């Protein structure tokens, strides 16, 4: 049900590609583009140690270490997830920023989160005026009324959330201009 | 005195920090303003990733210096 809404579910670990997908609305991102997104990371950091010799015990040592943003088991980090949405022009902070949180703005009038719940990225975002939950891991979109959106925000405080807030203009897309008024 | 954390994706973040500071006590201060929790921050300075226990002092961090900061939280 709700067919006009792009809902990418869950192919197996592919959460972060699902997430990016659903908040954009459609097939924007593949398992090639963000692999790419994540070694240049990785190469970034590499750089950064290599100031300090590539011949050190510490430069050394690093390079026996796992990726941060791509691992063995295929999982996308923050930092993917950050640069992905570049591509778009689109910003992404911790919900809990204290600087945003100064701006005194109600979530009910933002247009996407990015949650992180044990390990598994979802995206919850506002056509019109009505909210979404597009988590990849449901039959389907849900509603999420306004009396509920900041308080399903707040499990940040939990150890288990992380919440993220993404700042910008999506791009169009036919469920925002079906669900508009 | 004052200090310079680089993300990898775009923001920097200016720190007022003192030389006896754990870097511990640097992530908490990143938490403190920046709401990043210590646990998905990895700092880095001339080469070497730091450690909590031990002070910028050790690390011959000075006034303008720059960090290098690595977010770690992966999903799925
Ligand atoms: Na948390």
């Amino acid at each position: 049900g709700m067919d006009f809404i792009f809902h990418e579910k869950q192919e197996g670990f592919l959460c972060a590609q699902h997430c990016l997908n659903n908040l954009l609305q459609g097939e924007y991102f593949s398992p090639v583009e963000l692999a790419s997104i994540a070694h240049q990371l990785d190469e970034e950091e590499r750089m950064r140690m290599a100031e300090g010799g590539v011949t050190s015990e510490e430069y050394l040592a690093f390079l026996q270490q796992p990726s941060e943003n791509m691992d063995d088991t295929g999982f996308f980090s923050i930092q993917v997830i950050s640069n992905a949405l570049k591509f778009w022009g689109l910003e992404i902070i911790h919900f809990n920023n204290p600087e945003y949180q100064k701006l005194g703005i109600d979530p009910i009038n933002e247009r996407s989160f990015i949650c992180n719940y044990k390990q598994h990225w979802f995206t919850i975002r506002k056509f019109g005026k009505h909210w979404f939950n597009l988590n990849s891991l449901l039959a389907g979109p849900e509603l999420i009324s306004d009396t509920c959106l900041a308080n399903f925000l707040a499990r940040l405080q939990q150890q288990a959330y992380s919440v993220f807030v993404v700042k910008g203009d999506l791009p169009d897309c036919e469920a925002d201009q079906l669900l508009q008024i | 005195m004052q200090i310079f954390v680089k993300t990898l994706t775009g923001k920097t973040i200016t720190l007022e920090v003192e030389p006896s500071d754990t870097i511990e006590n640097v992530k908490a201060k990143i938490q403190d303003k920046e709401g990043i929790p210590p646990d998905q921050q990895r700092l880095i300075f001339a080469g070497k990733q730091l450690e909590d226990g031990r002070t910028l002092s050790d690390y011959n961090i000075q006034k303008e210096s720059t960090l290098h900061l690595v977010l770690r939280l992966r999903g799925x």
